[PDB]
This record gives C-alpha cells, sequence and structure tokens, in this order.
C-alpha cells in the first residue's frame, strides 16, 4: 500500500502520506525504500509532521518507566523523594504533612479573639505557647531540608529547583524574627514577616499531584497570562479615566482621584460590585455597564485556553499510571503466551 | 485486508492496527490465525485498546433482556412498581407519592410565614397546628413506602446499604425522633435541628427525576476533582485572608476583627458575590482584594468545566444506550416481520 | 433558604423574617448577585451562604 | 476641555503595534459583527422588558428609588450582569420575583454570544500560530533539502 | 470494495459497514445486491444508522 504511494510520487514528483497507515508503519517503509521524507507533499507534509509529533510524545515516558535503578545515601534519597517505597518514607511524608497542617492552623488561630488579646480585659486565656509550637514546626521543617541538603545527589541542581527555594523562603521568617528580636525591637517589618510566614502551605505540592500540575499549566500559559494582564490594564485604565472624567463633578463623589476609579473599575470588570462606589450621572451609569460587559469579555478571553491546557495535562498525567499498568500487564503476559 | 497486516507481522516483530476497520473482524482474524492480541505494536496497541473498551461499553448493556415477559412472586410485583411504567398500579403509585412528597415540602416551607403558622395578629383569633396532623398525614404514608420497599426487598442487606434507602431513612426519622423526645419531655435546642431534616426529605424526589441520579453518578466519579477543588479553595482562602487581615488590622472602623472575618471576605470575593458588608480601605487592601477576585474566578472555574463535561458525557452515553436499545428492539421487530 | 433561616432566625434584627425572605437571599446568592440587603451574622449562616 | 483631555487615554491604542493579541481581537470583532449586533439587540430587548416590568411593579413604595424607566434600565443592567451594587433594590414580592428572573435571563443572554466570540478568537489565534509554524517548518524543509 | 464486505458477511454471518465508503455509495450497492440492512453488525449497525 505504501509502495503504491511511492509509485504515485514517482508518477507526479510529489508524495502523499496515507491517513490510515499510521507512521510507525510508514516510517519503516520509507526507511527501507530510502525515500526522502521532505518531499512528501505540502499539506500532507504538515499533517504527517503533526501525526509524527502526536505519536512521538510516547517514546520517552516508556523510556522513563525505569526511573531510578541506582542504589547508600543515594538509595535512601530515592526512597525519600518517592514516598511509595517503604514504611519509612510513608511515615515521614505523613508526619511532615500533619505538622505543616498544624503549623498553618496555628497561624490561622493566632488572632482568634479567645486565643488573642481581646476576650479578657477585665481580669487578664492568651496562651503565648503558640510561639513554641511555631518554633518546633520550624526546626522540624529545617530537619527536612537538612536531609534534602545531604540526600540530594547534586546540591546545586536541588537548590535550583523551585521546591527548594519555596522551602528555604518559608524557613527564613523564623530565623529573621529571631535575629530581629536579638537586636532590640522596632515596629514595622514584623507584621510583614508574619505575612511571609503563611507561605508554609506550599509544601503540600509534595502532598498532592494537583498543585504541581497546576503550576505546570500556569508556567506553560505564561504568554496568555501576560496577555490577560495587559488587556486588563488597558481596559481598567480606559474605563477608570472615562468614569472619573464623567463623575468628578458631584456633591460628594467617591471618585477623588484616578486610583479610586481604578478601584471601582476593577471591582466592576470582575462583576464583583461591592457597592462602595457607584456612579450618579448618565454617562457614569452607561460607561459602568459597558465596563462590566467588557470585563466579562476580557476575563473570559483566556480562560478557555487555560482550562484546555489544564485538562490536556491532567489527562496525560492521570493516564500515565494507567497505560503504565497496562504495559506492565502486557509485559507479564507476553513472554508466557508464546 | 487483515491478511496484509498479518503478513506485515510475519515480516518483522511488530504489527499495526488500522483506525478505520471494525475491531470485531480484526479479533476474529486474530483468533482464526492463532495470533496473540498483546503483540499488536504499542501505539496501535493502545489505540485498539481504547477502541475495544469503547465497543465493549456499548455491548455490556446489550444484554438488557431479563426485563421481559404480580405474575411470578412478591418480588415480581416489587419489580413491577420499581419501574413506574410496567403497570397502571406502578404509575399511579409513583405519581401519587410524588404529589404527597410535593405537598409535604409545601407544608414544610409554609409552616413559618407569619400568616399560617406564626402570629400575624397579636390580639385577634391562623396558627393552626393542623400542619402537624397534615405532617402526620404525610409521615405515616411516607413510612408506608419504606415498609413496602422492605415488604419485597430481594436483598435486605444490599437495599439497606443503598444510598436511596438511607436517604429515605434520614427523611422519615426526624419526626420519629421528635415525637420520642416529646414523649421524654421538651428541651430547647436541637428541636430546630430535627426540624431541619424536613427539607432533606426533598431527596425523595430522586425517584421522580433522571437528572438527580446522573448528577450523583458524576459526583461519585469526580470525587478526586471535588477534593482538589476543596483543597485549592481552602489554600486560596487561607492565603488571601491572611494577606487581607494583616494588611487591615488597623483602621478607623475596620471590620476585619480576626482571621475568620478575612475568611468571610475572601469567600465572598472569590465567588464574585460582593455583598459589601466588609470592604478593604487601604491601597494594599484594595490591590489584594482585586487579585483575590481574579484568583477566585480562576479557582472556581478550574474544576467546573471538568464536572460539566463529565455530567454531559454521562448523560449522552445514557441517551445513546437507551436509544440504541430501542433501535435494536425495532431491528428485532423488523427482522421478525420479514 | 431553610438552612439559613433556621441558622439565622435568632438575631437582634435579622432580615430573615420568614422563609420567603430566605428564598430572596438564596436566589440572590446562587446567582452570584449579592445585593447586600440581607447578609448572615452567624458562623453557620456564613458557611452555608458560601 | 475635559472631553479633549479624555482622548489622552485613547492614545493607549498605539500599543497595538506592541502586541499581537490586540490585532487578533480586532480581526475577530470585525468577523463577528453580526454576533455583536445580535448581542446588542437581545440585550436591549431584555433591558426594556425587565425594566418596564420592574418599574411598573415598583412605582409606589415608602422610599422607592425607581423614579422612572431609566432608573429601571440601570437596575436591569446591574442585575443581568450579576453585578449587584445594591444602590436600588426591589421591595415587593413581584419585584423580587422579577429581579430573580431578570438575573437568570441576564446570565443566559450574556452567555449566549460570549462562547461564540471566544471560539472565533481561539480559532483565529490557532490558525495564525499554525501558519507561522508551518512557514518556519517549510523554511527548515528547504534548508535541509538544499543541505543534501 | 463493498462486495468484499458482503463476502466477509457470508463468511461469518454478520456484515460490517466501511467507514470511508460513505452511505450514498453503500446504499446503492446494498440495494442492487439485495442485502438486508438489519443484520449489519451491532456496533457497525449503530454507526451506520448514525
Amino acid at each position: 500500500d505504501i509502495f503504491r504511494h511511492i509509485l504515485n510520487f514517482y508518477r507526479t514528483g510529489k508524495l502523499h502520506y496515507p491517513r490510515h497507515e499510521c507512521i510507525s508503519a510508514y516510517d519503516e517503509e520509507l526507511a527501507f525504500f530510502g525515500l526522502i521524507p521532505e518531499i512528501i507533499g505540502d499539506c500532507c507534509y504538515e499533517e504527517y509532521k503533526d501525526r509524527r509529533r502526536e505519536n512521538a510524545e510516547r517514546l520517552q515516558d516508556d523510556a522513563d518507566t525505569d526511573t531510578a535503578g541506582e542504589s547508600a545515601r543515594q538509595r535512601v534519597w530515592r526512597a525519600f523523594e518517592n514516598p511509595h517505597t517503604s514504611t519509612m518514607a510513608l511515615v515521614f511524608y505523613y508526619v511532615t504533612g500533619f505538622f505543616i497542617a498544624v503549623s498553618v492552623i496555628a497561624n490561622v488561630v493566632e488572632t482568634v479573639p479567645c486565643g488573642s488579646s481581646p476576650g479578657h480585659i477585665k481580669e487578664l486565656r492568651y496562651a503565648v505557647a503558640f510561639f513554641c509550637l511555631d518554633t518546633a514546626c520550624v526546626m522540624i521543617f529545617t530537619v527536612e531540608y537538612l536531609l534534602r541538603l545531604a540526600a540530594a545527589p547534586s546540591r546545586y541542581r536541588f537548590v535550583r529547583s523551585v521546591m527548594s527555594i519555596i522551602d528555604v523562603v518559608a524557613i527564613l521568617p523564623y530565623y529573621i524574627g529571631l535575629v530581629m528580636t536579638d537586636n532590640e525591637d522596632v515596629s514595622g517589618a514584623f507584621v510583614t514577616l508574619r505575612v511571609f510566614r503563611v507561605f508554609r502551605i506550599f509544601k503540600f505540592s509534595r502532598h498532592s499531584q494537583g498543585l504541581r500540575i497546576l503550576g505546570y499549566t500556569l508556567k506553560s500559559c505564561a504568554s496568555e497570562l501576560g496577555f490577560l494582564l495587559f488587556s486588563l490594564t488597558m481596559a481598567i485604565i480606559i474605563f477608570a479615566t472615562v468614569m472619573f472624567y464623567a463623575e468628578k463633578g458631584s456633591s460628594a463623589s467617591k471618585f477623588t482621584s484616578i486610583p479610586a476609579a481604578f478601584w471601582y473599575t476593577i471591582v466592576t470588570m470582575t462583576t464583583l460590585g461591592y457597592g462602595d462606589m457607584v456612579p450618579k450621572t448618565i454617562a457614569g451609569k452607561i460607561f459602568g455597564s459597558i465596563c462590566s460587559l467588557s470585563g466579562v469579555l476580557v476575563i473570559a478571553l483566556p480562560v478557555p485556553v487555560i482550562v484546555s491546557n489544564f485538562s490536556r495535562i491532567y489527562h496525560q498525567n492521570q493516564r500515565a499510571d494507567k497505560r503504565r499498568a497496562q504495559k506492565k500487564a502486557r509485559l507479564a503476559r507476553i513472554r508466557a503466551a508464546k | 485486508d487483515i491478511f496484509r497486516h498479518i503478513l506485515n507481522f510475519y515480516r518483522t516483530g511488530k504489527l499495526h492496527y488500522p483506525r478505520h476497520e471494525c475491531i470485531s473482524a480484526y479479533d476474529e482474524e486474530l483468533a482464526f490465525f492463532g495470533l496473540i492480541p498483546e503483540i499488536i505494536g504499542d501505539c496501535c496497541y493502545e489505540e485498539y485498546k481504547d477502541r475495544r473498551r469503547e465497543n465493549a461499553e456499548r455491548l455490556q448493556d446489550d444484554a438488557d433482556t431479563d426485563t421481559a415477559g404480580t405474575m411470578t412472586a412478591r418480588q415480581r410485583v416489587w419489580r413491577a412498581f420499581e419501574n413506574p411504567h410496567t403497570s397502571t398500579m406502578a404509575l399511579v403509585f409513583y405519581y401519587v407519592t410524588g404529589f404527597f412528597i410535593a405537598v409535604s415540602v409545601i407544608a414544610n416551607v409554609v409552616e413559618t410565614v407569619p400568616c399560617g403558622s406564626s402570629p400575624g395578629h397579636i390580639k385577634e383569633l391562623r396558627y393552626a397546628v393542623a400542619f402537624f396532623c397534615l405532617d402526620t398525614a404525610c409521615v405515616m404514608i411516607f413510612t408506608v413506602e419504606y415498609l413496602l420497599r422492605l415488604a419485597a426487598a430481594p436483598s435486605r442487606y444490599r437495599f439497606v446499604r443503598s444510598v436511596m434507602s438511607i436517604i429515605d431513612v434520614v427523611a422519615i426519622l426526624p419526626y420519629y425522633i421528635g415525637l420520642v423526645m416529646t414523649d421524654n419531655e421538651d428541651v430547647s435546642g436541637a428541636f430546630v435541628t430535627l426540624r431541619v431534616f424536613r427539607v432533606f426529605r426533598i431527596f425523595k424526589f430522586s425517584r421522580h427525576s433522571q437528572g438527580l441520579r446522573i448528577l450523583g453518578y458524576t459526583l461519585k466519579s469526580c470525587a478526586s476533582e471535588l477534593g482538589f477543588l476543596l483543597f485549592s479553595l481552602t489554600m486560596a482562602i487561607i492565603i488571601f485572608a491572611t494577606v487581607m487581615f494583616y494588611a487591615e488590622k488597623g483602621s478607623s472602623a475596620s471590620k476585619f476583627t480576626s482571621i475568620p472575618a478575612a475568611f468571610w471576605y475572601t469567600i465572598v470575593t472569590m465567588t464574585t458575590l460582593g455583598y459589601g458588608d466588609m470592604v478593604p480601605k487601604t491601597i494594599a487592601g484594595k490591590i489584594f482584594g482585586s487579585i483575590c477576585s481574579l484568583s477566585g474566578v480562576l479557582v472556581i472555574a478550574l474544576p467546573v468545566p471538568v464536572i460539566v463535561s463529565n455530567f454531559s458525557r454521562i448523560y449522552h452515553q445514557n441517551q445513546r444506550a437507551d436509544k440504541r436499545r430501542a433501535q435494536k428492539k425495532a431491528r428485532l421487530a423488523r427482522i421478525r416481520a420479514a
């Protein structure tokens, strides 16, 4: 059947690719017959290249099936980074997740009125022991990183990873607070450091598969996110300027300056509508409605490609385990079926 | 045609499956030639695999023949009213109990308006407790069906294990618990809680609906997606609430008392609801509220298309199944007609 | 609406006078409209509103 | 003078040179003129109908803000877009029912042409990317066919 | 090409419908050859009807 295509090619000087003969059957024939794969039509060339690519993404994951087969601090590192190895890795995974959960819930509770300054002014409870808990969690986290400091086959390669930078930036706040307390006490960046303290949630990227795939999707669609941001800035600037210039004349209009118009426009384009700032002139109302419509449009512009990329990556990642299992079953079955 | 692929297999160590021809003839040829089916390439292998599970999916329900022609036993009339179209008694029972459920729910909703069950007259003569009687008039009837369901239950254990049965139990129980409590004198508190389940009584409508069962099926299938939705939503709530609260602790009349208030603000902002009860005041607060709104749009819209697609495909496959069952019955009728 | 009324009928001057008011609030919430006329004030109210 | 100052932000569209998304959006808006016109027509029809129903059901109240039909236009356009500022709100039972149905109908009307616009933009972007990628791949094909 | 499908049908007792031969070419052949259009497979019957 492919020889017929070669005959047609020699007849006309241009070759075409059968659609129902696939590529791993076409490639073998074109290699055996010695044909040139860069003269196969124009439209057929493109569709053949696309199909070659489509069948090409599955030649490396099956190659990556073996993963790591090396054993020893390397062996314990392999058991650690992949929890589904032994009881030890499961124990550390579970306990680390539990302690991250207790740290974040403690940070949440830190300002609960029963657990904070209010609720007791007439007589005095405000247990400061929260502090100690934080300390414990922090050092435990550092112990984690300490093994990551040693078990990593390459120090620089591990540090370059985003997981390492997240871990270290969540480690810093406790030590920075200790250093600040060591040298007197000044108001200011202490609340800011407490703000950075919340970033400890991100360790669940290890205790999940959805967080890392979501990060993958966001990193892949960076151009579309930038287009979102640019178009949104254009729209907010235009609509805020128009509404300010059509509403600055009023009794006590909340549109004091352009940034107030930014606030109103960004709460409108997102269809939020707090009601703090509303127009009072006809031009104000009409441009507010147009702004809401344009905000719906702008926000809905890139979400289809975002959700499509997320879905595609999720299908491939979730089916990785499935076709791995069925290849394993086929491999077990084949050598006894001959 | 298939002999060509067979000869291609005997040419090398690999075989390929064309995408157009049906799988049935191909597996028939594989069986007749004595060829193993786990040797048909790798890409073509998985393509054949998905085609074969697709064609087995349309074949598993093809055996819907046991539902053919109060004639055999008690279980026979049980199955007769299980399908509310077999007999006149089944349909009348189904629709009449649907009307009873509807009137029960109407009584439940109307028992609080200040014209029929609350004093709209401080000194005049209505607050009829007849709803109770009506309620009892419903409750007894309700219990009836459950006993009827247990009158001819083919498997008591499996039927009790069913979600439909436990829904029925949770629907009928609260009145029994309330009357037992009244038999053991009246205490304020959980009485409103027992009254709440009077609207969980609604799920009896799942019999009188096809969409509800499909929604339950797709929610059961998409448990992982819902769990990831919950996890990512909680993470976003915590992060944005902490950032908002720590940036709004001090103001003239700040409503951000503590972290739970920031949870309320973050969940009314990400859902694009925007009640306006608590609003940001500082520039950092406004910026972080805006980014919270956009991120909430993203997070909410991440799993919703997945849920929607799963529901749509389940509905479509159900419709395809019933339509092809009807068409195969018609095919049998016309093949016996000539 | 029933859940929010039974979790919010106890308040100082709660606008949830009767179940139809809870219908109004619920239908302005499920549509993500949020006029702000009626808002919960108890923890159960807030969680069930979300 | 303020009107002349306004166009200082219409000056922004000079960024269309420094952007590919803006040109694609312009192309798809030009292609989908009929869809946008039907959007406008159906939206105006819904505005008129729901505003009339709301206003005629809310003329008389203690402190009703529905002074006239344009106020009902404002309410209908803040309700259909699921914005809900809260400046003017229904008070009567018929008013609440019609506000609810207005909100649902506005969701429907807004979501009718938006997927069409989105699909047209996506297909235009995809065909542009396919065109430039295949131009690059045919240049590479020429380079390798001259290499041997 | 459709005669080959008829041959396979007589070989096995069950007929299948080619996917690239369309229907207004399949219908004429099945009418000229007098085949029964209600024995053409099970999955193939459904896809042919669609």
